[PDB]
This record gives C-alpha cells, structure tokens and sequence, in this order.
C-alpha cells in the first residue's frame, strides 16, 4: 500500500517502497509530519527506492516514517474558484480566507502543446511605456522576457505593466511570485484590493487575477513546481475557459536556480558554471507550455534575473530563445537617473518589423537606435577631445541623441510612491510622432533637460516653459518673503509651546507578557524505551 | 542477481540439515566465549562508527528527525543532520575530540532550540544559547526552534516606519525601514562593523526618547569573528549603556563550523521575539560570509557534492530563509517589526562573487563601501551610484524627504561632471559649480565613528548645504563649519523638527533665519 522513508538528505527525501511503485513526477503524502508534506517523485532509485523533492521542510522526518502514494501529480484547484486568491505550490489557500472552491482539480504536469496547434498572427500589445511600444514592441499572445541585474527596475516595471495592460485587459491574470520577496508579494496583493483587481467576500467572483506564490523562504522544491502551478492555472484558463490569459511570471531565473539546488543531491554531476545539466531541458520544458494556442491565448510577461548582470550566464542565456520579445534592463542606464532603465539597443522583439507595425514605426526606431548606437560610438572621443571639434553634424547627434535618451525615461504609475511625480500612459501613435519629431529634429529649439521624467510630446514644450519660468525666478533677493517674522509666524519659541508632549515609560513592557518557562541546567535524553531520563553520567 | 529469485530464497529449500542441526548447538556456546568483545546492540540510541573533522557517523538511532539534537555520552551536543540508511550523519556543537567509536549517542526529543524573552536582553551568548559572559544562567528565558518559517503575505504589511541609524550618509541617500533588510557589503576594513555598531548606538540613543513601543532591541551576531573583537564591542556597548537593549550572539573563530553556522538562525529566533511580541527589533548579521564558510565546511564533510566555488546548491536558501524572517507584521500580529543588516565582505571589490550575489538578490537594500572612498577621507565610504534601497520615499523622515531629493540629484550631477576632471575647461562656470556643490555635499555627508546623529539635527545640516549658507567656504572646514551649525543654531529648532517630521511653512522660515545668524569659521 504505503511507502517508507528511507533517507533525508537536505530538500531531498528518498522513500521505499515494497512492490508497485510510483510513477515519476508523481505526488507523495508524508502523515505523522506536523505540517502537511508533499514529495513528488524525481527519479526512481533502483532497489524499490524513489528519490523525491518535497514541498516543505524535510524537519522533522523520521526514517521508516510512513508515506502514503496519491497515483498523481501535484494537483491544484483551477477555474474561477482560483480568482482573487492566493495558492501555494500545491493549491492550498495561504490568504487566509475559507477554502478555494474550483472544480476540475487539475495536474500541474502536461506535455507542450504540439505543433498543429501554434498560432501565427502578431498584434501589437501596446503598454503605454515609450520605451517599451518604440523600439521593442511586445506582442499580444507572445512571451516577454524582462532582463536585467539585481535592483534595475524588474518588478516596478512588471508592476506597471500590471496596472497597465491587466486592469485593461478584460481576461484573467495570473501571477506567479517564484522564488521572489514575500513583502513585495503582499505589496503586489495589496495594491490589487486596492485597485479592484482582487475583490474579497461575496464579491469574490469579480476578480480578475489568481496569484500562486512561490517565495524566498521556501524550500528548494517549492520554487522549482511553483511555475508550473501558476502556468497549470493559465492553462485552464486559456484551454477550458478559452479566454486570452496574463501571465505575469516574477524571476523565472528562481525555477533554474531551485532545480540547481537539489540537482547534486539528486545524483547528478554537475554541468556548466554550477547549473544542473538539465537546465535548457527543464527551462523549455516549462516554457513551451506557455504559448498561444488554437484554443486561447496566454500573453506572458516574464522577469529574468541575471546574476551579476552577466548576460553570458547560461540561466538567463537559455531563457533568450524562448522569448518573442526582450527587455534588457541595464544597470548602466539607471545610474544616469533614467527610469525605466530599458537597454534602447539590446532590447530585441520580433515585432520590430516593417511588415508587422509599418514602415513609419520600423523606420523611426531604427533611427533611433541608429542615432544611439553613433553617440555611443562617440562617447569614446568625446571623454579625450572634449565635443568642441565636431564639425556640426556629430556635434548635432550627440544633442539629439541625449534628448532622446532623456525622452525614453518615463513615470509610472506604481512610481509614484518614491519618485513623486505622477505617472504617464503614452499611447503608440503619441511616442512614434514624439519620437520622430525629435529624430528629424522638430525640438532642438528645446532645453535637452526638459525631455527627461515626461510623458506626450505635449510635455517636454511645457517643461520647457516651466523650465525657463523656474529660471527667470532666483533673480532678486532684498527681503519679503518668510523668514521676517512680522507675516503670520510665531517665535521660536512659541512653536516649541504648540508641541504635545509624550509619555515615557522606562520599563519596555517585559514583565507581564512573557510565559517565563523553567529551562534545566543539566540536559534532558531519551533511552532506548523512548523515555525521557537525565544524560547517564558514564562517557 | 534481480530480486525474484532473491526472494525465492526466503522460502526454504535446503533439503538436507546436516549442518542446521549441529551449529545450532554449537552457535550459542560460541558466542558466550566472545561476550565481553561485544558490544551491546543498539536500536533507539547511537554508537559512534567514525568521528572526525566534527562530523559523527552514527549507527543506530532508530527514530531520530532530520535536524533533531542529539547528545553524545561525553555531554557534547550534536545534530542530526543527514539520515542515510545505515548510519545518521551527526554534526558536533562543540570540540570532536571526546567523542570514540562506540560512543553512545542519546537522542535528546528536539528540534534545535535556543533562549529566547527578555532574559537575552544584555548578555552575550554562544551560537547556541549558552551564556558565555560568566553572568550565570539564562532567567526569566524561554526555548524557541530556530527552524521558524517566515511569516507570509497575509501576516506582513508595508514598511512605513523609519528606524533611522544615525549615520547621515544612510539616513539621507539609502534611507532604511523598520522591516526592511539592508545589506552592508564592502571589502575588508571599509567600515561595516563600523555602520552596525553606529547603528545600534543610536537605537540606544532614541530609546530613552519614544513612548515603549518604538523601542528598539538590537541584536548583534558576531560569526566567526575572534572574540577579541567581540569582547571589544562589549565593553563599546557597556561604556555607552548599549548593552541594555542589545543581545550578542558570539560564534567566534575558535567554535565549531555547526556553532557558527547555527549563530545567525540562533539570533534570528532571539530576534522574533520582539518581532513577534509587538515590539521592533533589529537584528545584524555580521559576517554572514564566514556563515556561508562554515556551512560550506559542514556540508562538505558530510560528502555532499560542491558546486560554486565548493559552496553548497543550497547555500541561496540559507540565507534566503534566514533572512525572510526579517519582516514588518500585520496590527493582528501585533504590528511588530524585524529589520535585518546582513554584512557580507568582497574580494578586491568583486561583487560577482558567489554568495555576494545571493544575498544582494535576496536582501532590499544595499550599502556598498568601497576601499578607495575610504582613503579619499569619505568615512562613511558609502558608494552613491551603487547604493540602492527599494522603500526610498514612505520610510524616511518627512523632513529629510524634502531636503535629500536635491542630494540624490546633486551628487549625481558631481559624478557625472568628475570623470571629465583631466582637463579643467570648467564650461560656462556650470560644470564648475555643479563640482563645486558636490564636493561640499561630499564633504558634509562624512562623519565620526561611534558618534550617531540624532535626525534632526541630520536634516538641518543637509539643509545649510542644499540650500545656501555654505557656499562661502572652502571643501577642506565643512566637517567643522556643519559642526559651527549644529552647535550654535539653538536647539529649539531640533525639538519642533522632531515633533513635526516635517519642516513647517514656519519652521524653514526660522531655519533661513538662524543659518546667518551663526558665525560659521569658513574663511
Ligand atoms: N566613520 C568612520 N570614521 C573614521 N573611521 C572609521 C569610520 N568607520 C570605520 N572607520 C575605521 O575603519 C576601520 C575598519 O572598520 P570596521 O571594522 O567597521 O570595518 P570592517 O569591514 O568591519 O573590518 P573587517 O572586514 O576587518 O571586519 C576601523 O579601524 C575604524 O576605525
Ligand atoms: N520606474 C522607476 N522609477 C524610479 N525608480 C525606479 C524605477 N524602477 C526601479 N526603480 C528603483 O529601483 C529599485 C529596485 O527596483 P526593483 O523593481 O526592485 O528591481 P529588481 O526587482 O530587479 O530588484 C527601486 O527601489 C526603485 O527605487
Ligand atoms: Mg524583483
Ligand atoms: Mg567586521
């Protein structure tokens, strides 16, 4: 009936089994364990033994601890009983509210959609960010892979791209939180009650997004099947429901880096810089399940994390290829103050074609990026000559290309809350004539600092005017203004009499609380019988 | 060879018993010949196979836990850590050198767990909750696992309140929250240790100013440090009557890689407490880089395969679930806060390291402190362009959030103007200026060691070199012309600037008012 565990190691449980063992992938139930334990079966082992990764902390186990087969996978409630809450990576409800009523419990384990059934129509996805809709347009029922190092601007920009195209969207969303920061998941998941995207109560039903959170504190096994539980929800929502799908995956680099954390007590030796050697297998394993289908559609917006910014390492490397489009974040760009720090050159997309979005848009972002890559070949003498000896027309593409590096900076909407300007949705007719303007050269009438932090066209000729208004003030300075005292304000020291004071306690609140439990000063072990006896004074 | 036929052989098939019969007899009078070479076997408890280097392969055990202490006959304590199917990989707390073959080993019934309540609060700890300050035992104390898992999504809330450290450099540019956790990396003698402990100080110094419920209790991991060093920081801690509100928890060198590999999850669960009893605490993992090293150590003497560098596949989840912990509670959970400062050291400034880059992934914010910023005089070295903290506004001091957003501009408009300082052109006498406000800016954000700031009196010295007031001196007196403001501006401003935390329409007024009304030495 049941198995045994025979041996823990780490993350990495391995149970016995006497005669019909479990399939691979299959899950397994640990009872007698406090919390609930799944193990899903990575590898059978040979003499009756499957080795397992489990879904918790393998605390606590206990060899010969019994281990009850499911003859499944992990299953997890999808439909839209799903909306609104918040799943683990094996479908409990962690938002404390009831139970997650959906029906037709599915696996979180398919095969990829075949090749009959791949869609081939490109529509623009237009997000509202200049940066994004110019230069590397993303595709709607396409796979978007957001680049970039370790405090860029991933999760603000995938916050905006949330609060931009998921409120507008209409279908469902899903996001899955792996291996990520479990304050910025409840960031996330406050600012959707906030905003209407998750309702709570009665009202339940009229959510548009399911979250499935995988986060840091998790064991290894948690991160690595936490993807596959979001994506099982996106595929009932594209397959069943037949709706177009979001799919809001935060650091898919935490699905490679958990399969690498067990991977060497998996038994296997290692490969390329300290990767599992299934890396590129598991990663499109997981990734060609997320496509547009015949049935619906799942547009999929994924942050990838490089280590180090190294775009040369293999985790990120490998996760190139299965994108439509790409938006490497630099860290380079951020340190000039520019936010969203999109990479205007290394940023690729495949609808970055004429045939596709026209030959007004394609030809604008090709200059664009034609006259970036000529200032960036021009920084060099620039930093030895000085930009004095030119001659006017690589003195001209340097001005025009700082202009238009400052006017690929935008304020977002989730921006706000450290930045303080308020944001801007820029519309894709509105940034290719903008951008076109300043290309052919329409404003170099303009200061070069008033492109940067604005949205429209329609911005930067009114922080020009606010600009040359803030600099005609600072003029004249003999007195009338705050600091005589003779307008409305007290002394010194009668605003100090306006201050209420506080209590001060001196003792912390310590003594009144606290179950101050008796602790032995000698140590307490357990005989053979399991009886709890003083340490025999015999070494 | 497969196991049918090996099954088979359970059923008898001998067919003749002319040896069954006459061993049988001669079995039990063989073994009574060779009863004092036995050892008593062993189900329940443990016997020692092999000891050495600190690990314990121990036979027996039946019902161990995976992580549970166990105690060997010789009173040093162990943990299982491993449970392979002939033996139990046993890691030492403690020297391995009383410990034989053969040794009993008992299971203890536990989980790891250490002292954790008020009773911690000022005395100086091993990693494993024993104290070693010769203050006698742990009272009014109790045991805690160090295994807790981190509160989730619907247990947090947002970061709002500020915990100011009291080094301006921090408290302006990487402005840390009451939850938040701040990596403080740099190379080795670049002040870490140094921004910790100002730290600490100054939550000594607000805490006999706020109403019992801000209060701050700090605690202080020391991991692998000598104890030297710690011993030094005790008396720095005493000396300034820190010692009330701090717990030190003390792996040092000489302990074992399991003690100093335990120290950080040992001052986490003392750390909870006051997270978890709706107090605010503050918990500083010094050298989590020598946590990682011996854990490195542990695991690879308990022959699991390396990986990077020989570090552990798993070493991103140690510290990943060590510093989940450090969390801002929901008011149902009593709305209490634990922030974090982890300290990793770098090689030659190599970032790209291992274990750096694990924690800056898992950690909010950072500090980075570079080696030639040191020895340009900027002390604190904090590097600006690198620098980073994810709460930036809504953590901060309102009146610092008004003056430090023309810092953060200005210092950046100094970096970008100082890799063109070969030639000295000096156009239009904008980028002159723009060099000549920074190196003011820089100048004024050093200060001294184990000497924190109150705030106040952080926001009116950011606020005489934003605006005005010092651009009549030269860069070389700042550090004593922002002493002449501090100290002959009259302290009536500091208590309205901290009793409204912003500045008031009548406060910048008066402010405006007494910067030329001292007498600052800059000539
Ligand atoms: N703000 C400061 N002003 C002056 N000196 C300082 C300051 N901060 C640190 N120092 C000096 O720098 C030296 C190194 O300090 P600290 O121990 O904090 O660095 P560390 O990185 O912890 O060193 P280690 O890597 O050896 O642990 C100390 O001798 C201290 O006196
Ligand atoms: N659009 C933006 N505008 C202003 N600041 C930003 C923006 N995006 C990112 N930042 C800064 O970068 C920091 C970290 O960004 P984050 O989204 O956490 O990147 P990552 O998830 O890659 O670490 C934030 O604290 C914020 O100050
Ligand atoms: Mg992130
Ligand atoms: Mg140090």
């Amino acid at each position: 009936d049941a198995g045994y565990v025979s041996q823990v190691i780490g993350p990495v449980v391995d149970v016995r089994f006497d005669g019909e063992l479990p399939s691979i992938l299959s899950s397994l139930e640990v009872e007698g364990h406090s919390v609930r334990l799944v193990l899903e079966v990575a590898q059978h082992m040979g003499d009756n033994t499957v080795r397992c990764i489990a879904m918790d902390s393998t605390d606590g186990l206990v060899r010969g601890q019994k281990v009850v087969d499911t003859g499944s996978p992990i299953k997890v409630p999808v439909g839209r009983g799903t909306l609104g809450r918040i799943m683990n990576v094996i479908g409990e409800p962690v938002d404390e509210q009831g139970p997650i009523d959906a029906a037709d419990i599915w696996s979180i384990h398919r095969e990829a959609p075949e090749f009959t059934e791949q869609s081939t129509e490109q529509e623009i996805l237009v997000t509202g960010i200049k940066v994004v809709d110019l230069l590397a347009p993303y595709q709607r029922g396409g796979k978007i892979g957001l680049f970039g190092g370790a405090g860029v601007g991933k999760t603000v920009l995938i916050m905006e791209l949330i609060n931009n195209v998921a409120k507008a969207h209409g279908g469902f969303s899903v996001f899955a939180g792996v291996g990520e920061r479990t304050r910025e998941g409840n960031d996330l998941y406050r600012e959707m009650i906030e905003s209407g995207v998750i309702k709570l109560g009665a009202e339940r039903g009229n959510s548009k997004c399911t979250l499935v959170y995988g986060q840091m504190n998790e064991p290894p096994g948690a991160r690595a099947r936490v993807a596959l539980t979001g994506l099982t929800v996106a595929e009932y929502f594209r397959d069943i429901e037949g709706q177009d799908v979001l799919l809001f995956v935060d650091n898919i680099f935490r699905f490679t880096q958990a399969n690498s954390e067990v991977s060497a007590l998996l038994g296997r030796i290692p490969s390329a810089v300290g990767y599992q050697p299934t890396l590129a297998t598991d990663l499109g394993g997981l990734q060609e399940r997320i496509t547009t289908t015949t049935k619906g559609s799942i547009t999929s917006v994924q942050a990838v994390y490089v280590p180090a910014d190294d775009l040369t390492d293999p985790a990120p490397a490998t996760t190139f290829a299965h994108l439509d489009a790409t938006t490497v974040l630099s860290r380079s760009i951020a340190e000039l103050g520019i936010y969203p720090a999109v990479d205007p050159l290394d940023s690729t997309s495949r609808m970055l074609n004429p045939n596709v979005i026209g030959a007004e848009h394609y030809n604008v972002a090709r200059g664009v990026q034609k006259v970036l890559q000529d200032y960036k070949n021009l920084q060099d003498i620039i930093a030895i000559l000085g930009m004095d000896e030119l001659s006017e027309e690589d003195k001209l593409t340097v001005a025009r290309a700082r202009k238009i590096q400052r006017f690929l900076s935008q304020p977002f909407q989730v921006a706000e809350v450290f930045t303080g300007t308020p944001g801007k949705y820029v519309d894709l007719a509105d940034t290719i004539s903008g951008f076109q303007g300043v290309l052919t050269g329409k404003y170099d009438d303009l200061p070069e600092m008033a492109f940067y932090m604005v949205g429209d066209i329609k911005e930067v000729k009114e922080k020009a005017d606010k600009m040359a208004k803030d600099i005609a003030s600072r003029k004249e300075a003999d007195n009338k203004k705050v600091s005589e005292e003779l307008k409305d304000i007290p002394s010194l020291d009668k605003l100090v009499s306006e201050i209420k004071e506080v209590v001060i306690e001196e003792d912390d609140g310590l003594e009144e609380d606290f179950k101050a439990e008796a602790l032995s000063s000698e140590t307490v072990v357990l005989n053979e019988e399991g009886k709890s006896v003083p340490l025999p004074k015999k070494n | 060879a497969d196991a049918k036929a090996l099954d088979e052989l359970r059923k008898p098939k001998f067919s003749s018993k002319y040896l069954i019969q006459h061993v049988s007899q001669k079995l039990i009078p063989a073994v009574k010949e060779w009863e004092k070479s036995y050892q008593p076997p062993v189900i329940h408890l443990g016997r020692v196979l092999s000891v050495g280097d600190g690990i314990a392969r121990v036979y027996g055990l039946k019902s161990v836990q995976a992580g549970e202490l166990v105690c060997f006959d010789s009173g040093v304590k162990g943990m299982a850590l491993n449970l392979q199917a002939d033996h139990v990989g046993v890691v030492v707390f403690g020297n391995d050198s009383v410990i034989h073959q053969g040794d009993l080993v008992y299971r203890t019934g536990q989980i790891v767990n250490v002292p954790i309540g008020p009773g911690t609060l000022g005395r100086v700890t091993d990693g494993l909750g024993q104290p070693i300050d010769g203050k006698g035992p742990l009272t009014n104390v109790r045991s805690s696992l160090v295994e807790v898992k981190a509160p989730g999504i619907i247990a947090r809330q947002s970061v709002r309140e500020p915990l100011f450290t009291g080094v301006k450099a921090v408290d302006a540019l990487v402005p840390i929250g009451r939850g938040q956790r701040e990596l403080i990396i740099g190379d080795r003698q670049t002040g870490k240790t140094a921004v910790a402990i100002d730290a600490i100080i100054h939550q000594k110094n607000c805490n006999e100013q706020v109403p019992k419920a801000q209060r701050v209790y700090c605690v202080y991991v020391a991991v692998g440090q000598k104890r030297s060093t710690v011993a030094q920081l005790v008396k720095l801690f005493t000396q300034t009557g820190a010692m009330r509100y701090t717990i030190m928890v003390s792996a040092t060198a000489s302990d074992a890689a399991p003690l100093q590999f335990l120290a950080p999850y040992s001052g986490c669960a003392m750390a909870e407490y006051f997270r978890d009893t709706g107090k605010h605490g503050l918990i500083i993992y010094d050298d989590l880089s020598k946590q990682s090293v011996a854990y490195r150590q542990m695991s690879l003497l308990l022959r699991r395969p390396p990986g990077r560098e020989a570090f552990p596949g798993d070493v991103f989840y140690l510290h990943s679930r060590l510093l989940e912990r450090a969390a801002k509670l929901s008011k149902e959970l009593g709305g209490g806060s634990l922030t974090a400062f982890p300290v990793i050291e770098t090689q030659a400034g190599d970032v790209s390291a291992y274990i750096a880059t694990n924690v800056i992934s898992i950690t909010d914010g950072q500090i980075f402190l570079e080696t030639e910023l040191f020895y340009k005089g900027i002390r604190p070295a904090l590097n600006v362009g690198l620098s980073v903290s994810r709460v930036g506004s809504a953590a901060q001091f309102p009146g610092m959030k008004q003056v430090a957003g023309t810092l953060k501009l200005e210092l950046a408009q100094y970096r970008e103007v100082a890799a063109f300082a070969q030639f000295g052109s000096d156009l239009d006498a904008a980028t002159q200026y723009v060099l000549e406000r920074g190196a003011r800016l820089t100048e004024m954000l050093k200060q001294k060691q184990f000497a924190p700031i109150p705030i106040e009196r952080q926001t009116v010295a950011v606020y005489a070199a934003t605006k005005g007031f010092l651009d009549k001196v030269r860069v070389q007196d700042i550090v004593a012309a922002e002493e002449a403001v501090i100290s002959q501006v009259n302290p009536a401003v500091f208590k309205i600037l901290k009793a409204n935390g912003k500045i008031t329409p009548a406060l910048d007024a008066h402010l405006k008012a007494e910067l030329r009304k001292v007498k600052l030495p800059g000539a």
